């Protein structure tokens, strides 16, 4: 690959000017080392004071590997670099990848290594390894070679991504392959028996066109808005009831038809909390009409490609975390739930990370895209800890809820 | 001769669109000219600027100034609209390295690099926008037009450039003699090492007789300096630095241009004088901008300044860093939502220490503010040491575990360990997570008219225990809080409540300890003398009982 494809930023706005954020000794020794190599084999350049730009970088490792890996946060770039309709208009999201029994993420990030970068658009990649205190001028580098996560690499590189894997597709016609950003998701509804092997199988055919050990495994058979249930109870105390008709005013905001009035009624007077108040027989025909209409799906669900999409996350204590993702509120397209989140039970922060990441990954594979999060965690929290427990070579956007959110008791 | 390198020259442009500067040049006196022109003619003769034709079209003006006792003139070029209209740079130098992050050195020496400077040629295209014209005696003849060939003195780019100039070149002489360390800023050159005297004198002679193959000249700084240096605003002692002496002026009329810079001497002497406080000070200037007006003090900002002047009685000193040792920071609260720390390897021997000061902030607590001074600590320790120190923290193990585990956000604080000092952050009142058995229900609701703004607020409950009471000037948002108040003032040390109020549940939930408005602090007040409370949640106007009454009752 000779001939570079020419890129531009969107018309009227300059490169990226973002400024680095300090780093640990141990993540700038590991980024020295990195980019020493890179530098040596073509991959990145130094850089002189005549290009202003800027885009931050820290150092990660991926799921249980302990070599440090650069990690480039392009999300200002991407946001200005060009929409890109490559070779295509539009590449058709497989909308089957989320019916697959099983997913499989394979990093091939380091393809993108093979192409040269468009030699006007270079200054824009501009980052620095920042030096201990002030003691020395960053080391400024751009890169040469099309960057890993940077949105113009799968779009310039998809010519050449889906040559190399068009033999393995010819004999394996069941199978999705989706690429989003540095990542193939590869799904089949066969046992991880043959899964594995296909998948090493495909690994290796990547080895034969010029690759990584690693991968990561999901399963979409889950993935839905989950039901609103209501208790079951033989006795009811006035707070059961008051907690009842809370989450039914709640609910009847999402579902047409949910009414309170005759469980309203019970609590006729002003009782003690904690005193047991019988169902009559007309509160328990509302309360099943309701439990009714709640097993069916919501009115009026779809979603928009024009829109961002929207996930909420709530902290609901002992390691579980409930989330929504929405275009429009009470419209949730997907709700769910994760518990025990691995090697952090004492972090709620490291917690907050993967969820956000695990969300972010079933993201891309129903949709395509990232979604916006509005992150129960003060900002300062967030922005100084986060990068410590990031491991995946994309990065969402984000916002920060400083007031409680009441619906947290309707998804508990 | 000998060979010498050339200097790898940077290619400039000017801004998109924009072209180079065409203003005229001012009429100047006949000594003025005569003194531009013994000046030009010499830095001519230096290669600094060159002679042109007519045929270039920019123009920069040029100035002839004097100063007191200096009998000549300097010539003076104004690029500030060249500036304007170069394209920005990487400017590389904006922060300093704070000296409790340094390593002690046996030996240090600056090198003066004014030279230099000169020797950096400038880019070859660029040359023709930096033109300007000494005008001719009388007017009578042609100026004399000439272009720099060197970054000049004044010109945007000329910082960014000479920095990564020198830089490349000091990278193999830094890379190849590791026991060195070599900082620059401004055309100052800091060599230090732990090298006997002997070989540092040397590996500075090595320095310069590496500068010489880019034909660079530089001889020791003349007049030097010696311990201690003073250097930004500290002083380096071999073992110890400090800042440069504080004095804060007696005045018996006070501006508010007289306050700001007391705070900025304070908030100077707060990365060494421990419990420095601003906030009585910074308080005196919230809004306001013509900057001669008079304040008066409060006897706050009298105390809080006559403390500072107490603490900054003596000198103090911060030592300097050693990577072999733990890093460990002490925080304590200091009240009205400032906090100071102290950042040390060894006790009683401050690396530096610090400030925080509460966000401004409707509702606030202890533990969320010590939360946001950690991770402002752990920030500024990554800048200076490359690490997070260890903390050691006035709040008990089990109080943090108790916030954590049950606040509705996500939180974390790294490493730390309980300090005993008071006072002690704490948890002052924890909600019960189910209803109370035993304890009296209490129904509260409050209304307001938006017109009259007549209100009431009260309550009724589970015992036929009811109260009412009218309001004025008054809202819905105040009156819902009004009755919360009073179901807390009128029950027993366990009460389960209950409010139909998103707003005063936002309130409560966010666990405040202190808050801006004076109910919610009698709220709080209320809450810490309670054994359990219970506050559950309804939503309006559903005829849920108790609910329903209330409302009827305060609903006019
Ligand atoms: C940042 C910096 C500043 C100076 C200031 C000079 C002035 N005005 C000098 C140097 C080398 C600087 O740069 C670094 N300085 C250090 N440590 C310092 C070295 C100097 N000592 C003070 C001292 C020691 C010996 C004598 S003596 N006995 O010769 O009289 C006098 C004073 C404080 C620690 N470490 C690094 C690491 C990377 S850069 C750099
Ligand atoms: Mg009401």
């Amino acid at each position: 690959p000779i001939e570079t494809v020419p890129v531009k930023l969107k018309p009227g706005m300059d490169g990226p000017k973002v400024k680095q954020w300090p780093l640990t000794e141990e993540k700038i020794k590991a980024l020295v080392e990195i980019c020493t190599e890179m530098e040596k084999e073509g991959k990145i350049s130094k850089i002189g004071p005549e290009n202003p730009y800027n885009t931050p970088v820290f150092a990660i490792k991926k799921k249980d590997s302990t070599k440090w890996r650069k990690l480039v946060d392009f999300r200002e770039l991407n946001k200005r670099t060009q929409d890109f309709w490559e070779v295509q208009l539009g590449i058709p999201h497989p909308a089957g990848l989320k019916k697959k029994k099983s997913v499989t993420v394979l990093d091939v990030g380091d393809a993108y290594f093979s192409v040269p970068l468009d030699e006007d658009f270079r200054k824009y990649t501009a980052f620095t390894i920042p030096s201990i205190n002030n003691e020395t001028p960053g080391i400024r580098y751009q890169y040469n070679v099309l960057p890993q996560g940077w949105k113009g690499s799968p779009a310039i590189f998809q010519s050449s991504m889906t040559k190399i894997l068009e033999p393995f597709k010819k004999q394996n016609p069941d199978i999705v392959i989706y690429q989003y950003m540095d990542d193939l998701y590869v799904g089949s509804d066969l046992e991880i028996g043959q899964h594995r092997t296909k998948i090493e199988e495909l690994r290796q055919h990547l080895l034969r066109w010029g690759f990584l050990w690693m991968g990561y495994e999901l399963h979409p058979d889950k993935w839905t808005v989950q039901p609103i249930v209501l208790p079951e109870k033989d006795s009811w105390t006035v707070n059961d009831i008051q907690k009842l008709v809370g989450k039914l005013n709640w609910a009847s905001q999402i579902y047409p038809g949910i009414k309170v009035r005759q469980l309203s009624k019970l609590l006729r007077g002003t009782k003690a909390l904690t005193e047991v108040i019988p169902l009559t027989e007309e509160a328990e025909l509302e309360l099943a009409e309701n439990r009714e209409i709640l097993k069916e799906p919501v009115h009026g669900v779809y979603y928009d490609p024009s829109k961002d999409l929207i996930a909420e996350i709530q902290k609901q204590g002992q390691g579980q975390w409930t989330y929504q993702i929405y275009q429009e509120p009470f419209k949730n397209l997907k709700t769910g739930k994760y518990a025990r989140m691995r090697g952090a039970h004492t972090n709620d922060v490291k917690q907050l990370t993967e969820a956000v990441q695990k969300i972010t990954t079933e993201s891309i594979v129903i949709w395509g895209k990232t979604p916006k999060f509005k992150l129960p965690i003060q900002k300062e929290t967030w922005e100084t800890w986060w990068t410590e427990y990031w491991q995946a070579t994309w990065i969402p956007e984000w916002e920060f809820v400083n007031t409680p959110p009441l619906v947290k008791l309707w998804y508990q | 001769m000998v060979p010498i390198s050339p200097i790898e020259t940077v290619p400039v442009k000017l801004k998109p669109g924009m072209d180079g500067p065409k203003v005229k040049q001012w009429p100047l006196t006949e000594e003025k000219i005569k003194a531009l022109v013994e000046i030009c003619t010499e830095m001519e003769k230096e290669g600094k600027i060159s002679k042109i034709g007519p045929e270039n079209p920019y123009n920069t003006p040029v100035f002839a100034i004097k100063k007191k006792d200096s009998t000549k003139w300097r010539k003076l070029v104004d690029f500030r609209e060249l500036n304007k209209r170069t394209q920005d740079f990487w400017e590389v130098q904006l922060g300093i390295p704070h000296p409790a992050g340094l390593k002690k050195k046996k030996s240090a020496t600056v090198l003066d690099v004014g030279d230099a400077y000169f020797s950096v040629p400038l880019d070859e295209d660029f040359r023709k926008y930096t033109a300007f014209t000494i005008p001719s005696i009388n007017n009578e003849t042609p100026g004399i037009r000439y272009q720099y060939n060197v970054l000049p003195q004044g010109w945007k780019g000329s910082p960014a450039i000479f920095q990564s100039s020198m830089t490349k070149i000091l990278e193999p002489f830094a890379a190849q003699n590791p026991d060195i360390v070599i900082y620059q800023y401004m055309d100052d050159l800091y060599v230090g090492s732990d090298l006997e005297i002997g070989q540092h004198r040397t590996k500075i002679e090595e320095l310069r007789q590496h500068l010489l193959r880019w034909g660079l000249t530089t001889p020791d700084k003349k007049h030097q300096k010696e311990p201690p240096l003073l250097w930004m605003g500290y002083e380096l002692h071999p073992d110890k630095w400090t800042v440069q002496p504080i004095v804060l002026p007696e005045k018996d009329s006070w501006t508010v241009n007289d306050i700001q810079k007391l705070v900025g001497k304070l908030n100077w002497a707060s990365q060494i004088y421990p419990g420095i406080k601003v906030r009585q000070l910074s308080k005196l200037l919230r809004g306001t901008k013509a900057l001669t007006e008079v304040i008066p003090l409060t006897e706050e900002a009298e105390l809080e300044l006559a403390e500072n002047r107490e603490i900054l009685k003596e000198p103090v000193h911060g030592v300097y860093y050693d990577p072999s040792k733990d890093l460990i920071a002490e925080i304590q609260k200091q009240g009205q939502g400032q906090w100071t720390y102290q950042i040390y390897q060894e006790p009683f021997k401050n690396l530096k220490t610090g400030k925080y000061a509460r966000m401004r902030g409707a509702h606030t607590n202890d533990v969320k503010q010590l939360t946001e001074a950690v991770q402002k600590i752990t920030t500024e320790s990554i800048v200076i040491w490359g690490k997070t120190p260890k903390f050691k923290l006035p709040i008990q193990k089990e109080t943090w575990e108790t916030w954590w585990t049950e606040y509705w956000q996500a939180t974390w604080i790294p490493e730390w360990e309980f300090v005993n000092t008071p006072p002690l952050v704490k948890l002052w009142y924890q909600l019960e997570k189910e209803p109370i058995v035993g304890a009296e229900t209490f129904y509260v609701d409050g209304a307001a008219n938006r017109e009259t703004k007549l209100g009431k607020a009260g309550y009724v409950t589970n015992k036929g225990r009811q109260k009412v009471v009218p309001l004025t000037n008054t809202t819905n948002q105040k009156t819902e809080l009004q009755a919360i108040y009073l179901a807390l003032q009128d029950s027993g040390l366990e009460v389960n409540i209950v409010t139909d109020s998103q707003y005063a549940l936002g309130i409560i939930q966010a666990q405040p300890d202190k808050s801006e408005s004076e109910l919610v602090n009698q709220i709080i007040e209320q809450l810490i003398k309670k054994e359990k409370v219970y506050l559950a949640w309804v939503p309006a106007h559903k005829g849920i009982g108790g609910n329903e009454q209330v409302d009827k009752l305060v609903s006019a």
